[PDB]
RNA sequence: GGAACUUUACCAGAUCCGGACAGGAUGAGAUUGACAGAUUGAGUGUUCUUUCUCGAUUCCCUGAAUGGUGGUGCAUGGCCGCUUAUGGUCGGUGGAGUGAUUUGUUUGGUUGAUUCCGUCAACGGACGAGAUCCAAGCUGCCCAGUAGAAUUCAGAAUUGCCCAUAGGAUAGCGCAUUCGGUCGAAUUCUUCUCUGCGGGAUUCCUUUGUAAUUGCACAAGGUGAAAUUUUGGGCAACAGCAGGUCUGUGAUGCUCCUCAAUGUUCUGGGCGACACGCGCACUACAAUGUCAGUGAGAACAAGAAAACGAACCUACUUGAUCAAAAGAGUGGGGAAACCCCGGAAUCACAUAGACCCACUUGGGACCGAGGAUUGCAAUUUGGUCGCGCAACGAGGAAUGUCUCGUAGGCGCAGCUCAUCAAACUGUGCCGAUUACGUCCCU
């Protein structure tokens, strides 16, 4: 009963709720390009380690 | 706005003092000498140094210049 | 299915960021100054650069085996495909990431901010750095927050040459009053070997070879 | 469901002794997977997080967190209790402890 | 903020469920669940 | 007769050039037919994000780029000779893939 | 920050504890979960009736704990914006002050430039400026079976006298042109293309130029692919700001809630409700137009999956014995390989095409009936037929941005993203007027 009711909508894979940042689990401003799945604010700090650099 | 920055001017003056008989009135031969006689991370600065060294040599032919002392 | 070339590098960068963050949080107590990895068919061979390599190793490799287990469980590495190595940094005072940690420990030890920052700068200057900058910001003198910066030597802050000639690191020190930010920037002197320093001449300087 | 069965609990305990450290992603859904002398056994991640929350509150383990993943390690007193809980032979040491 | 302004209830407070204690239920008992792995409480089979 | 392709991919231009030069030198030492080192187009991954963490002020943006350098080397050599050519110290950040072309 | 659910932080409900841990009261019945019937919005054990099942995992109450997109950005970290696009900034030691303070850092020229030159109670420094950096031009080596070319042997097609509707203009005068399916063979090569390092520009050269009357420079012309910070970016000192963010984070101090919860899940609704005011867009007001044909033509890019392929993007066929939108099938692409020979839209057309100055075949607001498709959910989104008689005929006071591949016009890609761009970040296409000044205004 309540086990089935618990998080039944969350079990569905669709939606902004399913996708979250891989560093902070925040579902807002997610960079899905190249399947990065990182929020923009976290990407700003982790860009150098990933390999991105500021040019032009 | 084509003024030679103090770095360029000092480097060119040192070049003229160190090598005077090895320089000329043209720019390209002077730059060719500059590449060997100077070590720098840039080529724009080398070109500017060569140009101002040519200017210094042209001035020196007419008369002595302030800041350069040839022994 | 095989992953695309533009996706494999993204995965590798994400993995490196994961490993760097995990190692930073784990070895914050020790003085650690970097991590590299060289994947091959046989083995991964992750290397860490630190200062307190004795405590990173532990007794009979206790902590290094614990870290290897951590990484293996995290990244599903097959048994025997992963190894961890630790190397002592050649110069302790030339690593901002170690110096900030040391300064954070000094701050958390209830030491005065001016004295701790001055000691950090003195050690960095003794280590041979061309210049050092230390910034401490937060509620130091009471409810109102202030920022104090202590400088010595040369420090370039413009262009892209500073991203190579200067190494920087920032940490958050948590105190009963609140959070205090500590930042340490070091100007690495040029060394022809390339182990420390950029190994190239400064963009500004022009040197004329002495005639024979 | 944080209600964890005893067989899954002691299987997780046996894994945590065998391997000195254990990692689990912070996810209420999904299953944590482990290996005990071969094969593969799964247990939901939430029960593992609850169990090792209990261990951390009892000062049994040391916990670290980074990028939506936990890392739980066993100290000397932690390994001691684990031997006592599993009634394991004395002188038995985790794979990390074994030279 | 989210002030705890409290709430008026139009219904009574539902009680917490308690397991019924059957003392020595084994002595009292009876059909074994036909279901292989297993009304059958384990399989909820009616 | 039988041809094998080495694909060297990296983020570091210096590293990929050094690895390609090392492979070319090893192939020349081994005296095998080499169809040149081909420099495939460099691929740029670009991501633009808001600089601010809150949405306040002038809408300033930040552009991050990542460059991909790929080289291919075609040679006529069997598996053992190719393995002997490829087996050396390598460099970190670059990867070499072996393929057999039909 | 393009919200169907989720997100979501708000509202009406209903679940769970995800209160660890310690101390009590229990207790091998502590407990867990339940079929049915009714409870209910719920074929929700949610709670009950009811018995089963699970088994020391858990209950009970006491402190505690925990979580919070609770608070406070006037407690903070970090980051960002702004001051502040300009040329600024600060030691030391010496000089001057009773001192705060000052000099250096001055004025003259020069410059985008605290840029240089000259001067000098300063003399030496440090930082910004410039330099460095990353793209655009032009070029050297390399390089091709993920890029091209030109030959040669075939295979083929047109082939001469040919005069539109009324049929103008616009090169050709050993060897006639063609034919990415003719899927032709062979041989050679790197004109284009690819790309890691190179080069190239420096006021370099020339004025009976200006200036100089040392200089620092400057204006024309030259040379050149490029002639002045070559061009567009990035980076950017030192002070600030109670600027924004406690809704990015396992950044946090202090507080608040904490088991009919300010935690968490689930259900229904809201975030999109209108008389209005304002910011910013998009489409219009037609003929330098609108329909309907044909033609020729870019660039930036993106593509599939955990604990053998399948998801992703595609071409081609078919549906088709008959609208679109579909829907199938078959291949290919992990992306210089497939898409792709990337048939973009501006644009062209001597198309002998329609309209003919009207709110009209201008303009689509808004609404009706059908059908498709995304989706768990459409009370989303295409497509078809109606509606157009919705304004609007170029916009008062006002007021934005912009100097060359620029403005403007035109598309295209990425992004968010199951579905949905009048948005943004890029990208090519077509391509002007004016100025080359000034301190009137700010
Ligand atoms: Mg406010
Ligand atoms: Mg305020
Ligand atoms: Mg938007
Ligand atoms: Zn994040």
């Amino acid at each position: 009963g309540h086990l089935d009711q618990w998080r039944s909508r969350q079990k569905i894979g669709m939606g902004k709720g399913a996708r979250c940042c891989v560093i902070c689990s925040n579902q807002k401003a997610l960079i899905r390009k190249y399947e990065l799945n990182v929020c923009r604010q976290c990407f700003r700090e982790n860009a150098e380690h990933i390999g991105f650099t500021k040019l032009r | 706005g084509k003024i030679r920055t103090k770095t360029v001017k000092r480097a060119s003056r040192q070049v003229v003092e160190k090598y005077y008989s090895k320089l000329n009135f043209d720019f390209y031969q002077n730059k060719r000498v500059i590449m060997d006689v100077t070590i720098a991370e840039s080529k724009k600065l080398k070109n500017k140094i060569a140009g101002y060294t040519t200017h210094i040599m042209k001035r020196l032919a007419r008369g002595p210049v302030r800041g350069i002392s040839l022994k | 299915g095989p992953l695309s070339k533009k996706r494999m590098i993204i995965r590798d960068g994400v993995f490196y960021a994961e490993l760097f963050e995990f190692l930073k949080r784990e070895l914050a107590e020790e003085g650690f100054s970097g991590v590299s990895y060289h994947v091959t068919t046989l083995r991964t061979e992750i290397v860490i650069k630190a200062t307190k390599t004795r405590e990173v190793l532990g007794v009979n490799g206790r902590r290094i085996r614990e870290l290897t287990a951590c990484i293996q469980q995290r990244f599903n590495y097959k048994e025997g495909k992963l190894q961890l190595y630790v190397e002592r940094v050649e110069v302790r005072g030339l690593s901002a990431m170690a110096q900030v940690e040391s300064l954070r420990f000094k701050l958390l030890s209830n030491l005065q901010v001016r004295r701790a920052a001055m000691g950090i700068i003195r050690y960095v200057m003794e280590s041979g750095a061309k210049g050092c900058e230390v910034t401490v910001g937060g509620k130091i003198k009471g409810q109102r927050a202030k920022s104090m910066t202590f400088r010595d030597g040369y420090m370039i802050k413009s262009g892209t040459a500073h991203k190579s000639f200067v190494d920087s690191a920032c940490r958050h020190c948590y105190m009963r009053a609140g959070c205090i930010g500590v930042k340490v920037k070091i100007m690495l002197p040029g060394d022809s070997t390339g182990r420390n320093g950029p190994s190239e001449p400064l963009p500004d300087v022009i040197t004329v070879i002495e005639p024979k | 469901s944080t209600y964890v069965p005893k067989p899954s609990r002691d299987n997780v305990y046996r894994f945590f002794f065998t391997e000195g450290v254990i990692a689990c992603k912070k996810d209420r859904m999904g299953t944590w997977t482990g290996t005990l002398g071969g094969n593969t056994f799964t247990v939901p991640c939430i029960q593992v997080m609850q169990l090792m929350r209990s261990l951390k509150s009892r000062n049994l383990i040391k916990e670290q967190y980074a990028w939506r993943h936990y890392y739980w390690t066993l100290n000397d007193e932690g390994i001691a209790y684990m031997r006592s809980y599993l009634h394991l032979a004395p002188s038995a040491m985790p794979n990390t402890q074994k030279p | 903020g989210k002030k705890k302004k409290k709430r008026i209830f139009t219904k009574p407070k539902k009680p917490t469920h308690r397991h019924k204690l059957e003392k020595m239920r084994a002595l009292k008992y009876r059909q074994d669940c036909p279901h292989p792995q297993c009304y059958c409480g384990k399989c909820h089979l009616t | 007769g039988q041809t094998v392709r080495l694909t060297i991919t990296s983020r570091n231009a210096k590293a990929v050039e050094s690895v390609t030069s090392q492979l070319l030198t090893r192939a020349r030492d081994e005296k095998v037919t080499i169809h040149g080192p081909v420099r495939l187009p460099t691929r740029t991954l670009k991501i633009t994000t808001r600089k601010t963490p809150c949405g306040n002020g002038t809408n300033t943006w930040d552009t991050f780029e990542l460059k991909i350098y790929k080289r291919i080397i075609d040679l006529h050599a069997p598996t053992e000779q190719v393995k002997k050519i490829t087996s050396f110290t390598m460099e970190s950040g670059v990867d070499v893939s072996i393929t057999i072309l039909d």
